[PDB]
């Protein structure tokens, strides 16, 4: 569940698993969780 | 009618024009943007500046959001990025 | 001054501007902003954007994401506003 990660957590998993990333705000934060996810699991 | 609508969207500032003005948004794509709440051009090239405008992440942000395929995604980052390297 | 940082933000193009150059951004917003990914002056107006220029949204998300207080809040909305004005 990454709704308990801060948009910080968040921005701090892009970059450790080296992720091309953007901030995270309102309109990323859903793509960044499923490409986390995706990333995660595949 | 892709190119003509490139043509047009990256000629000048994009002001108060629909997400249907960009090439690549079609009606069922644009009407899909808009239900989501980017309603116009302005609030798309938002999203694409705070992706960086890295053509990946649009991509995938467009097909998530609006069901873009392939070639529809290309055109619509393709215009974003003429229109901001010329009036950005 | 603020008022030099403004009227040179809202001047021209902000091309690959800093985030540094948005008026109301001193040492410390810009560092928090570049942490948070906004590195050039061009994510913040893709948030602005986003946002749909809505200043209360805007300075709010300000405000709670990079501890901008009301001043630099309202000086960063502002170059973007009067720069939207000028160029988007």
């Amino acid at each position: 569940n990454y709704a308990d990660l801060s948009d910080t957590e968040l921005t701090t998993l892009l970059r450790r698993y080296n992720i091309p990333h953007g901030p995270v705000v309102g309109s990323t934060r859903r793509l960044y969780e499923k490409k986390i996810f995706e990333y995660e699991t595949q | 009618t892709t190119s003509q609508k490139h043509r047009d969207f990256v000629a000048e500032p994009m002001g108060e024009k629909p997400v249907g003005s960009l090439a690549g948004i079609g009606e069922v794509l644009g009407k899909k943007l808009e239900e989501r709440g980017f309603d116009k051009a302005y609030v798309v090239l938002g999203q694409f500046l705070v992706l960086k405008k890295d053509e990946d992440l649009f991509r995938e942000w467009l097909k998530d959001t609006a069901g873009a395929n392939a070639k529809q995604s290309r055109d619509a980052f393709g215009a974003l990025r003429e229109w901001a390297d010329a009036f950005l």
